[PDB]
């Protein structure tokens, strides 16, 4: 399948930026991570990126945590975040969707074999936090045996022989991080990604998404300005369901609002 | 690209996220060069001599083999300034960071002897550290707490999974992926991404190769095995380094059996776990069957760390050195009878080492062989456990 | 008749019942036997060096001299095994009761840390081993008491008078008065009757003979002075004897000011108590002025025999030696001190001494002067102490 | 004064043994020690031995450190054993009063102050217990200056040195140990002592006191049978004192049966 190349050729049609929230599969319950997917869909979200509840998410701020931390207090499994996904592509054929993941529960029953369930159930591409592009190998190649784009992370402090390797082995997205760190709304990056964005393209690189600290639609505007293809925005979101735990409703309303906002943003 | 292989066999690797890699690539490239900076040497030599008390004692213990053919040592780490070998590898890259030219300190720690090691470098040598340590082991630990505050290291707890040492592992990681351009992490065993198993071998090999020269000059001749206990494998690979070559000398590693490997309560993944991909490196791992990283049990607190260095399970999967497990009742007996047959309180860590060497002694009494025992703390500590278990 | 000389000017003796007066003729002619004995010399530099770790480093404390004249060593006595200097001597006495053919030892203490000492000698060398300790002493130092028993040590808790160090010092001597053919009275310090003060400064000498070694090696002349706390006098005539014969060198040492001279709740007899006769000798005392005897008070538990050794009052006398104090809060300050700029826990005992070279440095910041404190201990044993005050 | 010498000649010329009873000055207190010391002399003691409370009395086993302990209850002082002393000699003129004591209350202020106020109220000897005969010589000449008796102890282990010592230096009485160890009633001695008591009487040493673990009649006739010329007892007396506190009366007349008893046996 070749849905991010749909994707982007459609925004570029229309000069739009692709605007792509991240949830923790299965926070704060199965029933209501998938109503949570249905309304950021419904709300304008281009694509989706997902993560898998893991005991030790060491790229990921205290928002994400804590998402983590619901998903196991629900009792959460991969197997279960598998259904999900089926579930997830079942209901919508062309939205892309690419995993975020930690390296063990790629690697923990095969790696060729995760790659194939993401296949069997429909996922794009995978990004592996902790595997940075010298360890990639294994990981790229069953992820292009099974038709899965792999991602890679182009830091700020990326030299120009890590941004060749970046634009060779991506696929799908580059995903540009806007700053050092972890996952969390609260800390912005500020620093010009103009020169590491001309330069990837110059590469042929994957079509670039700004990530980390991207919690406002001036954020999501500035990205696409600067010549990036999106922006994803996950902290944020996840905030809104922490901060709407105790009545689900208001929850979808308010993820609702500001997926409308960020998306409008792009446009 | 690096300059030394970041593998051994199949284990170790750099499995950090992509940020952190010009980090890991710094600090290989300051190890590589002072390896062969002899001001370095001598910098790191004088610490160890003037200020941390190297070389340490190798103490024979004829009391305990009586009536048997074992001859054993005990190589005396719980002698070194702090009471455990830590402080060799803290020092060594105390002067990493130095030479780098950074001026702060992160570190993790479980037990806290890993925390107080890195405070106390870091008070001499100028640096300011912080130290990253589970809430339950914060609680749990408050003397630890309070030293590493009184040489005045700042002492963050953290709530996050399940609160112990592999969640203080990732919130040193987690601050380490913002602050590296001025913060070196002083990683606390021989595991972890490369360099970090590298480094910490280096800068413990001096136990290893004290030994050789003493156990030579009272015994002309090399001991039929070293034996050391194996949280993360620092004090073991220091002892076991200078040996490798020396084909006719064993190895032996001994994990924590906890309860009994039978009951899964245990410390023991280089044996009893399964590989996987957590803290920067490919290696054995305590885990769940879906792949959740799960803690490690033991008596002894600093045993804990859920995984093992990859030089080990290379060195395992080649039959170069072999590992075994002693239970937390295996261990209390050593420990006890190291204190009433030799005067000598050890580390209810390094009693598991020590009840290896007793178990090879008592099953076959009637063998001739000369063991040396890496004795890599004293156990002062472990006196209210032992005091509340009896 | 003796055959060295009892007294160092007036003040000491052998005021014993008549009774133990044969024991302490046989123990004064073994020790000088033994000291002409090369087999004894050598068995007891084998036990210091490959049992107790001798020898000690001398540490310089660049960090906490900066912006002075004062150049400052520590005497590592805190590495040596146990934990304090104690342990030099009770190896020597162990050896000298296994020389006269006795198997059995008793020991006072206070603190506990001589109790803990004598414990472990005597595992070791296989003697059996009885201590006497203050009742209200056992209640406030559990752990010490734990260590004794862990070691194989009998603990004997004492009720009489004051229940603390000299009722145990009293005890210790009535059952001697009953035992002396079977038993050796391993007694703490370098007080009580001949030849107690001399064959403890001499099993000590070691701490002053490494220290001009070292000293001479380091900085090519002699220190302008040594400063050792004095509790009973043990550590600090070792770390005095051998710089006695040099004149330039000044010999401090430093008693526990408690609260305040003034307050009358302090530790400090040699200047400020009264010449009495107890536990065997003539000596400076803590006492009422009808002549009770009374306790030492300081926040270090272990400086607290209420006496000193007759060899110290009497460099005290001929303007040797000087003698000063150093109050809790003082002492305290050091502790902290200490642990942030240098990454070393002393002992609160130590603490006395480190707190008086302090001063010797910030009242005249510009003199040039080249000191060594004894460090005579660790005080991981006063972390909760230290805590609980602040 | 010489009432050592005139006792022992009054009980040569009756073929009497001294019973000789040992009590601590002010045990249980001032009042009640006055009339324990009247009955003593009443019931038939021959000389008295009168220890003053100290602090660390190390010669002395359980039953006499209760006793200090119950006289520093009651706040007795040294300057009140000496009030307590002139009193009972203003009492009893002729009866042989022996301190037993311990070094540094001698010492304190000034050895030959010490021997002066013994002298000024009446006592005839002192035993200090933590001088030996090498230490002696301040203290004896002190006694001598001042006609106190300075006595010695003979303990078992005594070698012919030491014999000729003791026999040289002391006076009024030589205090012959039955054992090694410390004061105590339970404790008795067994040692065969008509060897020391021979060589004492061969060297023209003062008459031999048997002292320590006497605490029955036959013990009293055993010693004067084998030689001695009497014996002390304090263990056993204070024992009755502190088995009776409750009772002052009774205390009195047990202490009266015992002495009695004990003294008849020296006949
Ligand atoms: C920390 C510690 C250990 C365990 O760590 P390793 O890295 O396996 O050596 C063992 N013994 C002592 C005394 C320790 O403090
Ligand atoms: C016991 C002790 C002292 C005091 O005793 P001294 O005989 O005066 O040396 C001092 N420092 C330490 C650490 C001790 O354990
Ligand atoms: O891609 C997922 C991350 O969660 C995005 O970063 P963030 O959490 O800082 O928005
Ligand atoms: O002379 C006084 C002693 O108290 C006598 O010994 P004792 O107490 O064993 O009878
Ligand atoms: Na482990
Ligand atoms: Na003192």
């Amino acid at each position: 399948m070749e849905r991010y190349e749909n994707l982007f050729a459609q925004l570029n049609d229309r000069r739009e930026g692709a605007f792509v929230p991240f949830v923790t599969l299965g926070d704060p319950g199965i029933e209501q991570s998938l109503k949570i997917i249905d309304t950021l869909i419904d709300a304008g979200a281009d694509a989706l990126e997902l993560g898998v509840p893991f005991s030790d998410p060491l790229a990921d701020g205290p928002t994400i945590q804590n998402a983590n931390l619901r998903a196991f207090a629900a009792g959460v499994t991969p197997a279960q975040c598998f259904e999900m996904l089926a579930i997830i592509r079942e209901k919508h054929p062309t939205i892309p969707i690419g995993l975020l993941m930690y390296a063990n529960l790629v690697f923990n029953n095969g790696i060729d074999a995760f790659y194939a369930r993401c296949e069997q159930v429909g996922v794009d591409s995978v990004l592996v936090a902790d595997v940075p592009v010298e360890e990639s190998a294994p990981f790229r190649q069953a992820a292009l045996r099974h038709n899965i784009a792999p991602i890679f992370i182009c830091p700020p402090n990326a030299d120009d022989d890590l941004l060749r390797q970046v634009a060779s082995y991506g696929r799908g997205y580059t995903y540009l991080l806007s700053r050092s760190g972890v996952t969390g709304a609260e800390n912005r990056g500020a620093l010009p990604l103009h020169h590491l964005i001309e330069k990837l393209k110059e590469y042929h690189a994957a079509p670039a998404l700004q990530g980390f600290g991207i919690s406002s639609p001036e954020q999501v505007s500035a990205a696409v300005r600067a010549g990036a293809a999106g922006a994803i925005s996950g902290s944020a979101i996840v905030k809104i369901i922490e901060k709407n735990l105790a009545s689900p409703k208001q929850m979808l309303a308010e993820l609702r609002s500001f997926v409308s906002a960020m998306k409008a943003a792009s446009r | 690209t690096t300059l030394l292989n970041p593998y051994f066999g199949e284990f170790g690797g750099m499995y950090v996220p992509q940020i952190l890699m010009p980090a890991l690539n710094q600090l290989e490239e300051a190890f590589v060069s002072a390896q062969k900076d002899p001001e370095f040497q001598a910098q790191f030599a004088d610490l160890l001599k003037n200020y941390a008390g190297r070389p340490t004692a190798l103490t024979k213990c004829q009391n305990i083999t009586a009536g048997t053919r074992t001859t054993l040592y005990l190589k005396r780490e719980d002698l070194l300034h702090g009471g455990a070998h830590k402080t060799n590898q803290v020092l060594g890259q105390a002067l990493l960071a130095k030479r780098m030219g950074k001026s702060e300190i992160i570190a993790e720690t479980g037990a806290g002897q890993h925390g107080v090691a890195s405070a106390l470098a870091s008070a001499l040598l100028g640096l300011k550290c912080r130290i990253y340590m589970g809430a339950k082991d914060v609680e749990r630990q408050s003397p630890n707490v309070f030293r590493m505050r009184l040489m005045g290291a700042e002492v963050i707890p953290v709530h996050s999974g399940s609160a112990t040492l592999k969640d203080a592992c990732n919130e040193a990681l987690r601050d380490w992926s913002g602050s590296y351009e001025t913060a070196h992490y002083m990683l606390g065993t021989a595991a972890g991404p490369h360099p970090y198993p590298t480094i910490v071998r280096e800068f413990q090999r001096m136990i290893g190769e004290e030994t050789k020269a003493q156990i030579l000059d009272k015994e002309g001749r090399l001991p039929d095995a070293v034996i050391a206990c194996v949280g993360g494998g620092s004090n073991a690979i220091g002892m076991f380094a200078d040996f490798i070559n020396d084909t006719s000398v064993g190895l032996i590693g001994v994990e924590p059996g906890g309860h009994g490997i039978e009951t899964g309560e245990h410390g023991a993944p280089l044996k009893h776990g399964r590989v996987g991909i957590y803290f920067g490196m490919k290696a054995p791992m305590m885990q769940t069957a879906d792949g959740q990283i799960e803690e490690s049990y033991s008596i002894s607190a600093g045993l804990d760390f859920p995984s093992v260095g990859p030089q080990h399970a290379y060195l395992n999967s080649i039959g170069r050195a072999d590992y075994v497990s002693i239970t937390d009742d295996e261990a209390l007996e050593a420990f006890k009878t190291l204190c009433r047959h030799e005067g000598i309180i050890p580390a209810l860590e390094s009693s598991h080492a020590l009840a290896h060497a007793l178990k090879m002694m008592r099953e076959q009494p009637e063998k001739e062989q000369l063991l040396v025992v890496n004795l890599s703390g004293r156990g002062d500590k472990d006196i209210f456990t032992v005091h509340d278990i009896l």
